[PDB]
């Protein structure tokens, strides 16, 4: 929003970092939501298994931003710092096993007849009512409507990566669970493409009237010091 | 026994609760120390205030605290609970949960990491381990 | 064929770029044709409901319609039910306080059409005593949004079935998102031992709020901009 | 993690009381007072951080032109009383002295990226 | 040692804790409260407390006063306070100090004193 | 805005020559400038007194024995307002540390029974003597000492006798002290009063429940104490704080029963049998009805003809009958139109 | 759909002061009738007559407001407050905000003349 | 089919060796599944505080933005070239209908055009008389489409959906969740 | 590895006194090589047994019975969290901090008479007149 | 003038015992930029007892005045007066001062002097 009002452009590497960490964030969110949902119905074990994966991803959060949760990493202009040296390799090694991690949760849930008793035809929403109520995301895609902002109105680097969109048909809790589980896989896909296509260059917009200049300029160049002073005050 | 059977009631208000969840997750595995989280204050010894306490919520928190059987202790977790944090100057926010309940340990951070929360639990256990109970009665 | 001999990715040859090339482009340019389309579209709407559409504005991909409060129900109905518009999802309703205007509050509606993959914004106005017609009859999802708008600003919505505070504390006095409501409010709470209860008292701060906006710039920062209007929407000059 | 005020290798304080940390602080957690030191230096007479207001965002450390205010990696400083979490200048300088070596590891690893 | 309180009673404080810093007895700024005033105004919260554990950072003004003057040939010394061992930008903003006038001249940032010769 | 309802003016001079300027409007972030020590602050009356003091930001020093028991007091003040010291009556240095910085010292230390470490004389005479000596040595501006009603030196009761002895020793040591004698105090979770009557298995009287006193609300005693604390015209005066209307114990039991909707069980026993029982029960480690309380059961309240009262503090005690329902609420036990109305409703469904 | 809750009234701005007067007296009747329910929900120390007295004082405060729009808003907010109280949505703490006088005497010194206000810097 | 199963020895997880590997392969639901424990010598090594690359890192920049000799700031000052918000009330659109546009004019020169602009700018023609006066050519070219249809609510980037069926789908035939691309 | 054989092997490698010490402090049985010692007396170990999972290859044995994470000296604190590869005793001279003051390590003193007492480092902003009479 | 005081929910003391000032910011003497001088500020006069005092623990500045940091911006003096009347606020208008115009000529630095020079201009 602020970038649109500022009429500036995030550089390409920054856009890729934002897309990659957006999909890491989506995985973290869906781990929390699906495992909390399962815990509420009474399936206690997927929570533990998924929170270990969350721990692994939060290490990436902490290594780029210095915080496990409140990163303040994505900012108007790009991101606050560049990726550290060994991060793409570690994200790739996590990705090589996350698929199995998802398969085992699906082994516990997808075909379990008790899970289906708790989810099938529960919380049904029709497509027209979904639109009229202001629902979005899975709450909408479960009712059969193929809408997703990443495909309909592409932002940072989502136009440059290949992924599919899952759409339900019954508009119930079970369809929404299947949608979230498929979105896990699509996020893994996008994360791998970002690990393979990460380009060189700046990660924030290269105008020091918008973002702060690098510190060695700030301590050597007069314009850089003035711009740094003004941006932080 | 008080240290080894450490049963907290969660006032899981906000993002701090996520870190509390990670204390029970496999990496740190709080129940290896004897910690079990209880829905009911009647079955709890520790209240952990983990999140922003709003004015609308303050009587609810006081009520839950009062229904805890004794002995009882309170851990304030995170800047919001400690003193208001990022929302200290808000019209709707209590500026520290120690305006509502007595607090035994304050854990800093926004959020405190899982390890920071475990460190705070260890501090409370140190306080427990140094309590005079029958020695205090003997002094009377 | 074991994990013991899995290849070390850490020593694979990485890509090495010499110079990075990122051409200089104004981000607004990509919108130009779309801007034209929105202009054309808005013209149609204003030509079709001249009883109602006070005006419209177009910024890069966002189209706003400006109407009087009494126009809200018909225009909204049109936007929901006309075949070329089909704005079936209500996205948000909020208010903006403009204390300089005779009508303080502008009420903003955002709508989405999944059919056409399009968004639109609609504005009206209100004061602390003149209500707006509720659009719950047209969108059930509007319900809570109007409640929030009442809670934060004090705008009333005529025809709302159940209009009460949704955010603030029970018995909260004031509408906190008004420009004259102070940041920390008027009252704070504590536990009172004499009374054994949570009590409300006049606000007292151990450290007063420090407002640093006194350091705003003494020089006009951006200037006028440029106009992106298409040539088919500018009045001609004689000769 | 927990904040500290650093020195030059000579032992002189690095903070020159520019107040950029105080201006940027999203939580208004920093309170600063300064005047001219009896040797003529521009230095703080008061530097306070309310750790119960702080959100641990690191903006102060980004803003500082001389690497004076920093966040250490220490998270283990829970206290039994809230009064212990109002850090004055003595406490913060002692933290800098205590944690300087770990601070130097962190700086040697991340300074090129700032 | 003995500080008379507003009550009119005596507060005893060991001599070493009355020193503003371990390396300096007196204050170095007009607005700076002395240790004696701090105890006189805050003694309630110091009762049953161990002073030897309280933070006692060294005063930087004496430490910088201990550093030898750097002598320079021309009219202008340059200072940046850099760390030649680490990477990145670890000093202060690079400034230029005029040394034409008699005596030594202090870096505004780090206090290092330069002199023409 | 808040106010300093306890202060007459904004600038104050203590009798010891300290200048106190009140800052702020009077709320939690305000400070009166006064410093007070409250001995026995964790008890029934002390907690109310500490709440009232800390409310306006006077610095309160609380000497305590057991840590967990004082924790609630911390909630009553802003940061830095309530300050805790470890204290014991056999450690003279700790008493000195407790009173050293104060403008006001109030002593509420008393016990309704004897212990293996403190008999009545040790707690009411020797402890009062030591606190008073610390006060006099440090020349404290105001010293308020609390005794009981019926405090008399040659009394049949050891409680009353040691309380009279403590009054005399206090007056001998610090001539400007203010002595306060409250009547029996009722209130939320009171001691040996309403709360006992609402949940006892059986109240056993050796005097038919005939003793009379003028029961007084604890809130009013604390409010009176705060007023005595801040007006220096109560120096060297005696106060008899007692309730408006006189009651018999049987009457109070009757009101408790009527408000409770439950009948309280009363048994009358011979004084010898009951004294033997209370002496036997003193062997357990938790507090239990004293032989000396049985002795006091035969004493009716006797108000000094020449002593300052609530009137001199411009205060009007509340009435026990009006307060009892509120004070005892948690222990309360709990047609023709209803049937006709019930007929229209649904009671069973699919 | 999204249905209204107990004692919810759709917002309608009365076009006439008499048609508002009818609604207003009906709201006053509702408050007076709910007084005993209030005393039971909120476990109050004071009596039912005290509650009804307080209700009268509240309605009295706006007895001379003239502008129709302002009366409409005062009515709609008064109905919101009735719905909040009767549904037990309020806790005791917020309900007792309405009864400041019911709490005990806050202290010996509430100034009334100039000199007393001046001695407390409140002149 | 890309994304399909890969063997366990291509996943950076510890796993088993020797006789125990044979036992695990005999007893696993899915033998290609990893255990989830990262390989200690390979993962997050060297530690982020001892990366050699830190001592060669430089601030990254792109051409021509980093040029020392051909980029005035005002040629790339995109913030100050922000698009103005265009406001149209009904008087302006009236003028567009009557006088035509800068692109396609329907105005006379001299005092005639300025006076026409003025008298629409004062209120002489209302929007509705403007619309009634408007000819078929104007109404079809400049209010409706050239075919007389209304314009549809416009889209910035149109999205054509395709449905993936068969083996490339995420779920098999039975499940009530389809794959849209 | 949760296996019994790991525990037996480590106890054999480590010896019975060390076995009982570890069982009475950390509760597991670790065997690894000593890396260095704290200024406080804490000892630090690194193991390369392949049965130890990621983040378990470094550990500390504390010098005192009332152990506390704040007793770990800075530098070692970073190493124990896998911040740096090389341990403080192995760090070259160029990458150490120069101090002109004596270095002292102090742990968390909370809940203890040594807990930090905060205060205002400024004297009050307005100074009052010292009253002096003069004779008319 | 509608009495919106009684519908806002603000404390009564605000429209009873507080005074506001309506003004334009003066051109700062330290800078030549005038960007902040066109708006009409509305802000509250300070209250003596409640404005600011020193905290006895750490030295922060406490306050009892909830309006101390609030400043409203208006596009005209008339809009500000209208708003203040609609809130029942007693106000004072401080009329702005502007620089009187005079003609400045560079050539005036070199005008020939027919008698004794009154001063040596130096440049
Ligand atoms: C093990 C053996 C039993 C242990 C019981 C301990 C005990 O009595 O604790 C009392 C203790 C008293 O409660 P309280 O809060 O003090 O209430 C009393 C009033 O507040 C006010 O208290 P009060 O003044 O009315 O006193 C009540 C009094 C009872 O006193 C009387 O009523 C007797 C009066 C007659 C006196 C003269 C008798 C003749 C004497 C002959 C001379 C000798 O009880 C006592 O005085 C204390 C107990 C005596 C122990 C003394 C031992 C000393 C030597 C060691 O009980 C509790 O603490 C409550 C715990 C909750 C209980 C929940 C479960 C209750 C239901 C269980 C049903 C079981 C059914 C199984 C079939
Ligand atoms: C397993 C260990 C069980 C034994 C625990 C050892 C207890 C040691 C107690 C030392 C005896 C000192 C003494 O005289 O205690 C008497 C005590 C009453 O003492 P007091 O504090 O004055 O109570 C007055 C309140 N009515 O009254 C009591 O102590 C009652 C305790 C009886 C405990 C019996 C346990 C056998
Ligand atoms: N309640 C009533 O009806 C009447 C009470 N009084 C007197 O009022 C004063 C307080 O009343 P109340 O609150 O009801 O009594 P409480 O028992 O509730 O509190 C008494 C206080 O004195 C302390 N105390 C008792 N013995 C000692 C001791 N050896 N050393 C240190 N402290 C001791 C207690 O500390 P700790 O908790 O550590 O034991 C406690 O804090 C007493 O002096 C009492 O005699 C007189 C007339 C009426
Ligand atoms: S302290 Fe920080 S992380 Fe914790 S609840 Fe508050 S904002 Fe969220
Ligand atoms: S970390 Fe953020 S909130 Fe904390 S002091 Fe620094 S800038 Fe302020
Ligand atoms: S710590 Fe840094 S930013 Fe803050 S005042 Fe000191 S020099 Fe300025
Ligand atoms: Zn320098």
């Amino acid at each position: 929003a602020v970038e649109k009002l500022l009429n500036v452009e995030v550089p390409l590497r920054g856009k890729y970092i934002r897309t990659m960490f957006g999909e890491i964030t989506r995985v973290l969110n869906h781990l929390m939501s699906v495992c909390s949902h399962a815990m509420d119905v009474g399936a206690l074990t997927p929570f533990l298994w998924g929170f270990e994966e969350r721990e692994k991803l939060m290490e990436f959060y902490e290594r780029v931003s210095g915080a496990r949760l409140h990163a303040a990493y994505v900012r108007p202009g790009g991101v606050s710092q560049d990726l550290p040296a060994g991060l793409l390799d570690d994200i790739y090694m996590w990705a090589t096993q996350f698929g199995d991690r998802l398969d085992e949760i699906e082994e516990l849930l997808t075909d379990n007849r008790i899970w289906k008793l708790r989810t099938v035809n529960i919380g049904t929403v029709t497509a027209q009512d979904a639109l009229n109520l202001g629902l979005s995301g899975p709450m909408l895609r479960g009712s059969g409507i193929p809408f997703d902002i990443r495909k309909n109105a592409p932002y940072d680097a989502y136009d440059k990566v290949d992924f599919d969109v899952p759409v339900g048909m019954n508009g119930d809790c079970y369809d929404r669970y299947l949608i979230r589980m498929a979105e896990f896989r699509q996020s893994l896909r996008i994360i791998e493409q970002c690990c393979n296509d990460m380009p060189a260059g700046a990660v924030k917009v290269e105008d020091f009237k918008i973002n702060s200049p690098p510190r060695n300029l700030m301590k050597e160049d007069m314009e850089a010091l003035i711009h740094h002073f003004l941006l932080y005050t | 026994a008080r240290q080894g059977s450490f049963w907290p009631v969660t006032f899981g208000l906000a993002c701090c609760a996520v870190e509390m969840m990670h204390v029970s997750a496999p990496r740190y595995d709080q129940d290896r120390l004897g910690i079990i989280f209880r829905a009911s204050p009647r079955q709890s010894d520790i209240m952990i205030v983990a999140g922003t306490l709003t004015n609308k919520m303050a009587p609810v928190l006081r009520q839950v605290y009062d229904q805890m059987p004794e002995p009882r202790w309170v851990i304030s977790m995170g800047s919001c609970a400690n003193g208001g944090g990022y929302y200290h100057f808000s019209y709707s926010v209590v500026r520290g949960c120690d305006r509502i309940v007595p607090v035994d340990v304050y854990v800093p951070g926004c959020p405190p990491t899982s390890e920071a929360l475990m460190y705070g639990v260890f501090q409370l256990q140190r306080k427990m381990r140094n309590t005079k109970i029958t020695r205090m009665w003997y002094r009377k | 064929p074991s994990w013991e001999n899995i290849k070390d990715i850490r020593l694979d040859p990485k890509v090495h770029v010499d110079e990075v090339y990122e051409p200089i482009v104004n981000p607004a340019d990509r919108y130009l044709q779309h801007v034209s389309d929105l202009h054309q579209y808005a013209k149609y709407i204003m030509a079709a409901l001249p009883k109602y559409i006070q005006g419209f504005s177009v910024w890069k991909d966002e189209l706003t319609l400006h109407v009087a409060p009494s126009a809200v129900i018909p225009v909204t109905t049109f936007l929901r039910d006309n075949t070329s518009t089909q704005y079936k999802s209500i996205i948000d309703i909020t208010a903006v306080d403009y204390p300089s205007r005779e009508n303080r509050f502008e009420v903003v509606y955002n709508f989405l059409s999944v059919r056409h993959n399009s968004r639109i914004r609609l504005k009206t106005y209100a004061t602390e005593v003149t209500p707006v017609p509720s659009i719950t009859c047209l969108y059930e999802g509007a319900n809570w949004f109007e409640r929030e708008a009442y809670d934060m600003y004090g705008v009333f919505f005529e025809g709302h079935p159940d209009l009460r505070r949704i955010m603030t504390d029970y018995g909260f006095e004031g509408h906190p998102l008004r420009k004259d409501f102070p940041l920390t409010g008027y009252t704070e709470v504590r536990w009172d031992e004499e009374k054994r209860r949570v009590v409300y008292e006049p606000l007292e701060l151990t450290q007063a709020f420090r407002n640093f906006s006194a350091g705003s710039t003494a020089w006009e920062p951006v200037g006028p901009g440029r106009d992106d209007r298409p040539d088919s929407f500018k009045l001609p000059t004689p000769k | 993690g927990e904040h500290a005020l650093r020195r030059y290798p000579s032992g002189e304080e690095r903070c020159i009381a520019c107040k950029l940390c105080e201006a940027i602080c999203p939580a208004l957690a920093i309170t600063i007072d300064a005047e001219e030191r009896i040797d003529g230096s521009r230095r703080t007479t008061k530097y306070d951080i309310d750790m119960t207001k702080c959100i641990y965002c690191g903006y102060c450390q980004e803003s500082c032109p001389v690497d004076a205010i920093v966040e250490t990696p220490n998270v283990e400083y829970a206290t039994e009383t809230r009064e212990e979490l109002l850090y004055n200048k003595e406490k913060l300088l002692a933290n800098g002295d205590k944690w300087e070596l770990e601070l130097q590891y962190a700086l040697d690893a991340d300074a090129p990226y700032r | 040692k003995s500080i008379i309180s507003y009550n009119g009673n005596t507060i005893e404080i060991p001599e070493e804790y009355t020193k503003q810093a371990p390396n300096r007895d007196s204050t170095w700024a007009p607005a700076q409260a002395s240790k004696t005033e701090i105890y006189k105004n805050n003694m309630v919260r110091f009762e049953q407390k161990d002073l030897s554990k309280q933070p006692m950072p060294y005063a930087g003004i004496e430490l910088i006063a201990q550093q030898p003057v750097r002598f320079v040939h021309g009219n202008t010394a340059v200072c940046d306070g850099a760390n030649h061992n680490g990477p990145g930008a670890q000093g202060h903003p690079k400034i230029f100090i005029n040394v034409d006038a008699p005596g030594s001249h202090a870096c505004q940032y780090c206090g290092t004193r330069y002199e023409k010769e | 805005m808040n106010s300093f309802e306890n202060l007459a003016q904004d600038v104050n001079i203590t009798r010891s020559g300290k200048t106190l300027i009140a800052k702020g409007t009077g709320g939690r972030s305000s400070r009166t400038g006064y410093t007070a020590t409250v001995f026995g602050a964790n008890g029934f009356l002390g907690s109310y007194l500490t709440a009232k003091l800390a409310k306006h930001g006077t610095t309160v020093v609380v000497p305590y024995r057991e840590e967990m028991a004082k924790r609630h007091l911390k909630v009553t003040g802003d940061l830095g307002v309530v300050n805790f010291l470890e204290m014991d009556l056999r450690n003279l240095e700790s008493i000195d540390e407790a009173v050293r910085h104060s403008d006001i010292v109030v002593n509420l230390i008393g016990r309704e029974y004897e212990t293996k470490n403190f008999n009545y004389y040790d707690v009411h005479v020797e402890g009062a003597r030591r606190i008073a000596e610390a006060v006099k040595k440090h020349n404290i501006a105001r010293y308020i000492h609390v005794s009981a009603f019926n405090a008399e030196i040659d009394s049949p009761s050891e409680f009353n006798h040691t309380k009279g002895l403590g009054e005399q020793v206090t007056k001998d040591i610090v001539p400007w002290a203010t002595i306060v004698r409250p009547a029996p105090m009722f209130g939320r979770e009171d001691k040996w009063f309403l709360d006992r009557m609402a949940r006892s298995p059986c109240l056993v009287s050796a005097n038919k429940f005939q003793e009379t006193s003028n029961p007084v609300h604890v809130i009013d005693v604390a409010a009176a104490l705060e007023r005595i604390c801040f007006d220096d015209s109560t120096v060297a005066q005696t106060f008899e704080l007692y309730g408006p209307q006189k009651f018999t114990q049987k009457q109070i039991i009757d009101m408790v029963s009527e408000t409770l909707r439950k009948e309280v069980r009363h048994i009358e026993l011979p004084k010898a049998l009951y004294q033997a029982y209370t002496k036997a029960t003193q062997a357990i480690w938790w507090p239990t009805y004293s032989p000396d309380q049985v002795e006091r059961q035969f004493l009716s309240q006797k108000i000094d003809p020449s002593a300052k009262t609530f009137n001199d503090l411009d205060l009007t005690p509340m009435e026990l009958p009006d307060l009892m329902f509120k004070l005892i609420r948690p222990y309360r036990v709990n047609v023709s139109q209803l049937e006709n109305k019930e007929k229209t409703f649904v009671h069973i469904l699919d | 759909a999204i249905i209204a809750t107990a004692f919810a009234e759709t917002v309608k701005f009365s076009g006439s002061k008499q048609e508002l007067q009818k609604r207003t007296l009906a709201l006053y009747r509702q408050f007076l009738r709910g007084a005993p329910t209030f005393a039971d929900l909120y476990e109050v120390q004071f009596s039912i007559p005290t509650i009804r007295t307080k209700i009268r004082q509240e309605f009295e405060r706006h007895r001379f407001v003239d502008d129709l729009s302002i009366q409409n808003v005062l009515y709609a907010k008064g109905h919101m407050e009735y719905q909040e109280c009767i549904n037990f949505w309020k806790q005791q703490a917020q309900f007792l905000k309405y009864f400041p006088e019911e709490d005990d005497i806050q202290g010996r010194h509430q100034p009334s003349n100039f000199v007393d206000k001046f001695l407390k810097n409140r002149a | 089919l890309p994304g399909g199963p890969v063997p366990v020895f291509k996943k950076y997880t510890v796993g088993s060796k020797g006789i125990w590997e044979k036992l695990r392969v005999l007893l696993a639901i899915a033998p290609n599944r990893s255990t989830g424990n990262p390989i200690v010598p390979l993962y997050r090594v060297p530690t982020p505080g001892s990366r050699p690359e830190a001592n060669v890192y430089q601030d990254p920049s792109s051409y021509p933005t980093n040029d020392i000799a051909e980029n005035p700031y005002w040629k790339r000052d995109h913030r100050r070239a922000y698009p103005q918000t265009a406001f149209f009330d009904q008087k302006t659109v009236t003028g567009l209908l009557e006088l035509g546009s800068e692109a396609t004019p329907r105005i006379a020169d001299g005092e005639a055009g300025t006076k026409a602009l003025a008298n629409i700018a004062n209120g002489g023609v209302s929007f509705t008389q403007a619309l009634g006066k408007s000819s078929k050519d104007v109404i079809y070219g400049e209010v409706l489409t050239v075919n007389g249809l209304p314009p549809v609510a416009p889209t910035l980037a149109p999205k054509q959906w395709k449905i993936i069926e068969g083996e490339a789908a995420i779920y098999p035939k039975g499940y009530p969740c389809r794959t849209f691309h | 590895s949760s296996s019994l054989y790991r525990v037996l092997r480590n106890a054999w490698e480590v010896g019975p006194r060390s076995y009982w010490k570890q069982l009475n402090s950390i509760g597991d049985t670790k065997s690894g090589r000593l890396v260095g010692t704290d200024i406080y007396g804490n000892k630090f170990y690194e193991t390369d047994h392949q049965d130890e999972i990621h983040l378990r290859t470094r550990y500390v044995e504390y010098k005192e019975k009332d152990y506390d994470m704040s007793q770990v000296e800075p530098g070692w604190h970073f190493w124990l969290g896998y911040g740096v590869d090389t341990a403080p005793c192995n760090t070259p001279k160029e990458k150490l901090p120069i101090r002109a003051y004596p270095y002292k390590f102090q742990p968390n003193y909370t809940g203890t008479p040594g807990a930090f007492v905060t205060y205002n480092t400024l004297k009050p902003k307005i100074s009052a007149w010292e009253p002096v009479t003069k004779q008319r | 003038v509608p009495a919106h005081e009684i519908v806002s929910g603000a404390p009564a003391e605000l429209s009873r015992n507080r005074v506001v000032r309506i003004y334009q910011q003066a051109k700062p003497a330290t800078q030549s930029g005038e960007y902040g001088t066109f708006a009409w500020r509305l802000d509250w006069d300070i209250v003596d007892v409640a404005n600011r005092w020193e905290n006895d623990l750490i030295g922060w500045q406490s306050s009892g005045d909830y309006m101390q940091a609030t400043q409203m911006k208006f596009t005209s003096k008339e809009s500000a007066i209208k708003f203040a009347n609609k809130q029942g606020w007693d106000f004072y208008i401080q009329e702005p001062h502007h620089r009187k115009f005079r003609v400045k000529q560079y050539a005036n630095n070199f005008v020939h002097s027919y008698g004794k020079l009154k001063h040596i201009r130096t440049k």
